[PDB]
């Protein structure tokens, strides 16, 4: 019940998938790269004044990539925004607070 | 002992008790819960003579590694112990001016800049700096406000009412579940949801709506969410762990 930490890991779903695609354009311009599809597999959530998502996406070869996305609170609206990526990461890393 | 208790009504001369802070993009709820109760308790304990908004930046950046992992979690019972050991400076001081060490991590509610991206900026625990950010007098190690003792409260409904009524708001923690971000009115009660994670908050009283006995709580996410900042959660059963994590302490000098 770590009062500010990230939840244990959860197998990805299509919601976590709608995010990676909604913030696709946003990751695109920062690395300047072009991906056919970011494919989420793992994720953690965390309670801030909103929820941060720590998603594990697959890029090209056999190496994965990490993504911190802030997700607004019902009140404000349904937003989303890359706040921090973590390109060039390993196949098997724990998702870790960054 | 009373049926209904609200600290904002019992000690109205203390701004901080009616104030809601915006925690931003990082998991410092543990730091806010502690410094806001501590802020509250300093006022109550001096009869309003001293009104300060104790430094959340200080708790976060100067307890640092010893109280958790900054913006990635942390511990209530540790934030409070550190107030006792090394104390905390300000980030809001009453008669207007401005605090010693205010909260630099930008907020998540408001909009600002030009088109909504509120947070998504620094979100990176800054360093400990035993300096007041300039313009505030006096000096850091003199703005320091200390605690006498700190202790856990018991998983008991009455001890909690008795800690609040006798000494002021306290800190606690519970488990958030997606149905909770949806909160607006009434007494919250967990029914479904994905386990989002563990959050920390400020309990400041009690009462009943229809039949449900609740705890008055200040969330740290700004004033649009919920009830102008606050909510009510089921009180009686330790519902989501809200009784299991209660911690307080008593201010030093007064």
């Amino acid at each position: 019940m770590i009062p500010g930490g990230l939840s244990e890991a959860k197998p990805a779903t299509p919601e976590i998938q709608e995010i990676v695609d909604k913030v696709k354009p946003q990751l695109e311009e920062k690395t300047n790269e072009t991906y056919g599809k970011l494919e989420a597999v793992q994720y953690k959530t965390q309670v801030v004044a909103g929820t941060n998502y720590y998603i594990k996406v697959r890029a090209g070869d056999n190496k994965y990539m990490h993504l911190k996305v802030f997700k607004s609170l019902p009140g404000q609206n349904e937003d989303l925004v890359l706040t921090g990526y973590q390109v060039d990461k390993n196949k098997d890393d724990e998702l870790t607070g960054f | 002992l009373p049926a209904s208790f609200d600290a904002r009504e019992q000690w109205p001369q203390c701004p901080t008790i009616k104030e809601i802070r915006d925690q931003g993009s990082c998991g410092s709820c543990w730091a806010f819960g502690a410094v806001e109760a501590i802020s509250d308790r300093i006022c109550i304990h001096t009869n309003a003579h001293v009104s300060v908004e104790v430094s959340a930046e200080d708790l976060l950046t100067c307890c640092g590694s010893m109280c958790g992992d900054g913006c990635n979690g942390g511990y209530p019972a540790e934030a409070w112990n550190f107030w006792t050991r090394k104390g905390l400076v300000s980030g809001g001081l009453y008669e207007s001016h401005v605090g010693c060490r205010p909260y630099s991590i930008p907020p998540c509610e408001h909009h600002v800049n030009g088109s909504r991206p509120p947070c998504t900026g620094e979100g990176d625990t800054p360093k400990c700096s035993k300096i007041c950010e300039p313009g505030y007098s006096p000096t850091y190690k003199q703005d320091k406000h200390y605690g006498y003792n700190s202790y856990s409260v018991s998983n008991s409904e009455k001890d909690i009412m008795a800690e609040i009524y006798k000494n002021g708001p306290v800190e606690g923690a519970f488990s958030v579940y997606s149905d909770f971000l949806l909160y607006k009115s009434g007494v919250y009660q967990h029914v479904t949801g994905e386990m989002m994670g563990g959050h920390a908050i400020r309990i400041l009283g009690w009462g009943v709506e229809n039949g449900t006995p609740y705890w008055l709580v200040a969330n740290s996410w700004n004033t649009d969410w919920g009830d102008n900042g606050f909510f009510k959660i089921l009180r009686g059963q330790d519902h989501c762990g809200i009784e299991s994590e209660v911690v307080a302490g008593i201010p030093r000098t007064d």
